[PDB]
């Protein structure tokens, strides 16, 4: 009987989680920012020196957005004039500062409106992208060498990704890769010449008399994709008297006979590089392995060292093919591939040998490979206690595959079941992040022993604050359908009395390989809804969800908006059947894919749901981007899968919306899930005479994330749910 | 297409 | 105690008003369409022949949209494939049918996608516009002569108006004018070369993968206007061996010194034409009068027949300068100009004499001049009983200006106080339309006597149906502020008991020279709200409104969004002070200007209003079109009126919206009041943390008039008001 | 700019 977690507590963010962001710089040292001073810590002893002071940059003139320190410790890069673009893209202005002669480099500077900058992995070489072309500085103060001359806005991208490669394949803006010691600079080139444009209005400040038309190259499903080429250049031999030479590496021939994508690049040695290509139909992919050919100056990929990867149940990879982790000499590598019974486990390849050996098996999956020493491989899996929603660190003895040790399972089993890890330069040390179900907890260890050194941060500060307030509790469990378990989670109001009738909100995402039921600790809108409003907020990982092996994941292949939507309605039934749920007060809501599902559910006429809220929903797959949509659905042609494209729209169910209260929300400057999608739903409902409310957000994008908008939307939704649930 | 993020 | 006028009665349109649309063809004959047969009636006797049967066009192949019959009765023009554009613009396909040889003209036909067609005033000559160029057919079956060769989409308009001339000046798409006997074809040419483009997305059927960007030449306030030129061509001398000669008529040097508009053209005689030009700053205008010069072959306008018209209290004309009505010989004309004390009355000019004589005076205004005989001038005014909201026909003896007769005042004084008129070819007969306050009533008369012949239609059919239902009643009265009367109207629920507390909706427009308080009979949304929901629906004509002389109209000059908005709040107070109004249940709503006012009122923080609905509101004048906005506000520059532009936005009042319930609605394909306007409001409110609801309408325009949208919006608004007024 | 009318 204290106070609750209120809407303002969420929106104004009164309960802050503390982090411990460190950046490893050596085998035994890391950097950490403390009330605006970057300090260097000694991993072993925990003692720390001041590396650079908040004084230094008082009279810089500009507001500094982000630092970045050359590997060799000699220089420090300063980012200002940050201006966001898409998910990961942006532009900025940059200044380099020499830490020896305590000063700013004043001449031969980086241009304003630079699109990407990166240090070399060792030393202080710099590569940057400006107006879609690549440039290299060998020394901070010397002039930069121009590498590419073809760069052209919205057409040719040299060293940075276009829209769809940024969002759907590389998850980065950067499309360049240094070799390990920094001799070579590899890079991709994207040609968007015939990629159609999406166009939408942008209104700006009220001072702008005529609205602007943003126009962007964006391939919708079945449309014309970009094309790609890959080069490697040698930075040691740069002339200043001659243009640089860039060696092409062609795609494999199996790729060339049709549309394709470059989807992974991984350096293996100082003179060996590995590429992974993927066919536009994403169930066949090919790894190449290339060596520098001293004699001839070009790169050489023996078809003998090729590597195929394919599927017939679905697509290759969780989202794209996995990345190889090579051994020091680079003649073998480990890579997470899906096994005989469809579980993702670590495989061990020789570079010129078709066949690999699995080094793990089980009814569980490896999440990712985290480090490689000469006789230990560290990895993360969801094996512990057979729960897919949990995450732990493991090491496996290379010389003996049955010697697997769990490094995190029993460190603190009640508070900690969701680990992630950051290793030191040669896996001499490692930091664990535990993010649930307790308050996050960061520790530090030595690898020699697996000995826990110190506690770095434990949020005990926050912990005092939180017993003063009536928090909700999280249940994590499963139900059974057709003798497979499907997991679910529930946010339960404080003093949850299991013999009362609570109203229930189903919080959905449900996209392929997603997982909404996990052990993570979160302070979010659901927290408010349970704590202050006594609503049970549930999520269900049905068919299509990941980390539970391929039989469950690939069950929706070529068939989107069918099973994963049914299973959400099913889980809803099972929840009311549990007795503590108000049968006639069930809602549903989601964002993106989640908005689509929500909408398809409300459109299903199942009677289970009173109302729903769809935020930036997909409404028909032909509108969404190609790389993503086709990965699951193939092409929308009669000879392929057009029937399922047509069969799976939201607008075909307009008529059934007569039985629910619907709330549609979309940002007008959404470049991802275009406004088009919601605009087409709304029209369909109007034509069939169904009532609902829409709500646009002027100039907001797919995040609806600007400060005032974020506040406004969560408020508008809260009020809507309360009213639909008859809460005062 | 990725989850609404924390 | 029967049934009420329900929302469905409005939306499904169950209570139809009957009309009597006749089209005069001679001195004594007219045409009337009946059960799909065009009949010709004899004005004197009332007997009628069948002119053309519904049989004729059974196998036309196409659905016929509209007829149009050549003056000489010999041919009939058929409109199909109608496709709407803006307010009055559209395109269509056309077929001519020869009524003598009972057949369709099969060769030398009018092109599909014709933009305008018109017969000559006598005979069967045709002029049409196609791809922005003018063409002439002397005979239906012969080939057409090309007149203009400069026509170019969105740039050069020959014979048709651009966007802003269509909407704001001519109120028509057509920009060509035949001489009386059809010798000459006058026409305008608009050059939009440097007129900025407005652009907005259009989504289309869900089948359309990428949205379309509509882009339109549209000059916002202060921006770059079109330019215009005026030509006259002779159709008798058309060659078919030579391009046809068009004689330009330059324009007054007093206009050429700066931006200007062509705003009226009126033929006076067979060889005399009158033009009215207007300066971009609309308080100075000039009439020219031009004669054909047989020798030179040109048109010459002597500067000593020019005629200036200006203002210092405001702008020239109600919306534009009035049109002259010449005498048969064309040496004098009558024109409605504003007099010494600011009342609009009929003036009498000689073509070459600066000074005119007023032939009417009084504390009332002439609405329009309707006919001219050799010794009688027929006109319409709001003089009867000193009420501005009423309308009656009058005739004035030319030879004696004190001989004024009222032709309609006492025909039926209880049912009929809003007349309009249609005269026969030489004012030998005339049809009166009475449209309130009783059910509309159409009669027919002879001018020789002013003798009433027969009743044409009286809606007695509808009258039976209506006593079965509990209708509302309309009060029309005034209040007094600062010793001037300002009129208002109220729609009162049935069995209105003047000692109960009713909730009140203020229905606003309030733009310059508007009049919402009149004697017209209407069946509309207000009817439903009063009859079925017992809401008093009121409207008030405060400052800026027209028909009450210039002191009231020009009171807002250079000062929009100040007085007219205050006066609406004032009238609201006075209404609650009347005692039969629920003090704490007052709403307000409007469309266009009305939406702007509504919004400015809710933003005023006056506490008088619980809630409001703004449909397609203007939000800041710099966004609206130039011809209209500047007419009242001048240019948005520091040397002119920029201060008042900035001082008068809706977004500056965002903060005060915290005290009201707001509903914002806008069509996404509004080409008139661009979506931009509402999008900017919504953003302003979000940034200040105010809650409200928005509602877009996919691909709807300024009308929100498509069948299903019209139904949907009126439903959505009704529910909103009911809820805000705590109604069941 | 004009009043609309059903
Ligand atoms: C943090 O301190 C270390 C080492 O000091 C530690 O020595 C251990 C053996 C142990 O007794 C412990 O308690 C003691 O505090 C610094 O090491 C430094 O490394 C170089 C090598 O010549 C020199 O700069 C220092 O003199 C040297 N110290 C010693 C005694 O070897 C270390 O730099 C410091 N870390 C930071 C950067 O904060
Ligand atoms: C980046 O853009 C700015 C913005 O105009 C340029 O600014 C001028 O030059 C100096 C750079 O040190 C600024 O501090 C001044 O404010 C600017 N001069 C003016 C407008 O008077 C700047 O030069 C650009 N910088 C680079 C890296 O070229
Ligand atoms: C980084 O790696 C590359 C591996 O090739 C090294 O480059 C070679 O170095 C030797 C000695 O300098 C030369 O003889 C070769 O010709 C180089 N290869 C070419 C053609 O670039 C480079 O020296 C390495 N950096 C180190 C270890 O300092
Ligand atoms: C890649 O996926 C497609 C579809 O999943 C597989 O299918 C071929 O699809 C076409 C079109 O429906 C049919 O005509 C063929 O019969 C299918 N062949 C097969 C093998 O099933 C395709 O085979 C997959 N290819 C790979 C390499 O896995
Ligand atoms: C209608 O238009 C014109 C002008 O009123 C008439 O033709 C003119 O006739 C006069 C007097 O007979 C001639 O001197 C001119 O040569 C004609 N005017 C011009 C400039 O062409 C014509 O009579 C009238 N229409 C008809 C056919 O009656
Ligand atoms: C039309 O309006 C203009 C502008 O409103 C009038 O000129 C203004 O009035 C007086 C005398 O010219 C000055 O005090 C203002 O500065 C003028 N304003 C400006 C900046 O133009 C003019 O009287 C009117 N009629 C015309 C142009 O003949
Ligand atoms: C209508 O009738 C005209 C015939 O003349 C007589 O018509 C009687 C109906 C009657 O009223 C008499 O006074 C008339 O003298 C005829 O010439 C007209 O052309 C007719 N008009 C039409 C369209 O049929
Ligand atoms: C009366 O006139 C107006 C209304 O016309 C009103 O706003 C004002 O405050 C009063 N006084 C004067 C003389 O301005
Ligand atoms: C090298 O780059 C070229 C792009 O084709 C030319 O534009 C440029 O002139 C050339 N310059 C040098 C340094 O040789
Ligand atoms: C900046 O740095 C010093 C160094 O320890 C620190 O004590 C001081 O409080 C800091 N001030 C801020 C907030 O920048
Ligand atoms: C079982 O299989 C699936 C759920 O995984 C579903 O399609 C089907 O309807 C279920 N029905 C039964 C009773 O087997
Ligand atoms: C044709 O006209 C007659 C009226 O005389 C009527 O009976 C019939 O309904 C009409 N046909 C059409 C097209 O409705
Ligand atoms: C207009 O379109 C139709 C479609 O068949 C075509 O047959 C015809 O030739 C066109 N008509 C004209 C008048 O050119
Ligand atoms: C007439 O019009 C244009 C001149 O602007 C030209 O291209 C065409 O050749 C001319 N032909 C005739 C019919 O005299």
């Amino acid at each position: 009987s204290r106070k609750t977690y209120t809407l303002t507590d969420y929106l104004k963010n009164t309960y802050r989680l503390k982090l411990y962001s460190l950046r490893w710089i050596s085998d035994h040292e890391y950097l950490y920012k403390q009330e605006n001073n970057i300090l260097v810590f000694n991993a072993e002893y925990g003692n720390s020196s001041v590396f650079l002071e908040n004084s230094t940059f008082d009279e810089f003139g500009h507001s500094i957005n982000d630092y970045s320190i050359s590997p060799d410790g000699q220089f420090i890069l300063l980012e200002y004039n940050y201006v966001k673009q898409w998910r990961h893209s942006y532009t900025a202005s940059y200044d380099i500062y020499d830490l020896n002669k305590r000063q700013l480099i004043t001449e031969e500077r980086i241009p304003n409106n630079t699109q990407w900058v990166t240090w070399s992995p060792v030393g202080h070489k710099l590569a940057y992208v400006w107006n879609n072309d690549i440039y290299v500085k060998i020394e901070p103060n010397l002039p930069s060498y121009r590498i590419t001359w073809t760069g052209k806005e919205d057409i040719i991208y040299n060293g940075i990704t276009d829209w769809v490669y940024e969002e759907e394949v590389f998850s980065a803006y950067s499309a360049l890769w240094w070799s390990p010691n920094g001799t070579f600079l590899a890079y991709a080139q994207f040609n968007d010449t015939e990629v159609p444009l999406i166009e939408y209005s942008f209104y700006s400040d009220e001072s702008l008399q005529y609205p602007k038309t943003v126009r962007v190259p964006y391939p919708k499903a079945g449309a014309v994709n970009p094309t790609v080429k890959f080069f490697v250049v040698n930075t040691d031999s740069l002339s200043s008297v001659t243009n640089a030479t860039s060696i092409q590496i062609t795609a494999p021939a199996s790729m060339l006979i049709g549309d394709h994508y470059l989807c992974d690049v991984t350096w293996a040695t100082q003179e060996r590089i590995s590429l992974q290509w993927l066919r536009r139909i994403q169930n066949y992919s090919v790894m190449d392995i290339c060596d520098y050919d001293e004699s001839s100056g070009r790169w050489n990929c023996l078809v003998a060292r090729q590597h195929i990867e394919m599927s017939t149940t679905g697509w290759v990879g969780r989202f794209r093919p996995s990345e190889p982790h090579f051994t020091l000499d680079g003649n073998s590598f480990y890579k997470i591939i899906s096994n005989e019974e469809g579980y993702r486990h670590i495989c061990y390849f020789q570079i010129d040998k078709k066949d690999c050996t699995f080094i793990t098996k089980g009814t569980w999956e490896v999440i990712g490979i985290e480090a490689l020493t000469s006789d230990y491989l560290y990895y993360i899996s969801n094996e512990y206690k057979g729960m897919p929603g949990g995450r732990n660190l493991y090491k496996i003895q290379l010389s003996d595959y049955t010697k697997v040790t769990c490094l995190s399972c029993e460190l603190n089993p009640e508070r900690c079941q969701y680990y992630s890890v950051s290793f030191s330069k040669e896996a001499k040390y490692y930091q664990l992040r535990c993010s649930g179900p307790g308050l996050p907890l960061y520790t530090l260890h030595s690898s020699v022993n697996d000995k826990g050194l110190r506690v770095l941060e434990d949020n005990s500060a926050l912990d005092k604050m939180l017993q003063n307030v009536q928090m909700p509790s999280k249940k994590l469990d499963f139900i059974i359908l057709n003798e497979t378990k499907f997991w679910y989670q529930m946010i339960l109001p404080p003093h949850f009395d299991k013999s009362k009738k609570y109203p229930l909100l189903l919080d959905v995402y449900a996209g392929p390989c997603s997982q909404k039921a996990d052990t993570v600790f979160r302070l979010n809108w659901a927290t408010y809804l349970a704590s202050t409003e006594n609503i049970i907020v549930a999520s269900f990982d049905g068919r299509g969800s990941g980390y539970q092996g391929d039989k469950i994941m690939h069950a929706i292949n070529r068939r989107l908006g069918t099973f994963e939507v049914e299973d959400q309605i099913e889980a809803a039934r099972q929840f009311s059947k549990m007795g503590f749920v108000d049968n006639k007060r069930i809602a549903i809501w989601g964002w993106s894919y989640g908005g689509y599902v929500t909408s398809m559910v409300l459109g299903s006429g199942s009677g289970v749901f009173k109302c729903g809220i769809a935020v930036a929903p997909v409404s028909r797959w032909e509108y969404y981007d190609s790389v993503y949509t086709e990965r699951y659905m193939g092409l929308p042609t009669p000879e392929d899968n057009l029937d399922h494209y047509r069969n799976s729209t939201v607008m075909s169910r307009a008529e059934n919306f007569k039985q629910v209260e619907y709330l549609l929300i979309h940002g007008t400057a959404d470049d991802n899930v275009h406004f088009q999608q919601s605009a087409q739903i709304s029209k369909a409902l109007v034509d069939v005479g169904v009532d609902f409310q829409a709500m646009w957000y002027t100039d907001e994008d797919h995040g609806i994330a600007s400060s005032t908008a974020h506040q406004h939307i969560y408020t508008h939704m809260s009020h809507f749910i309360k009213q639909c649930f008859s809460l005062p | 297409m990725w989850p609404v993020d924390p």
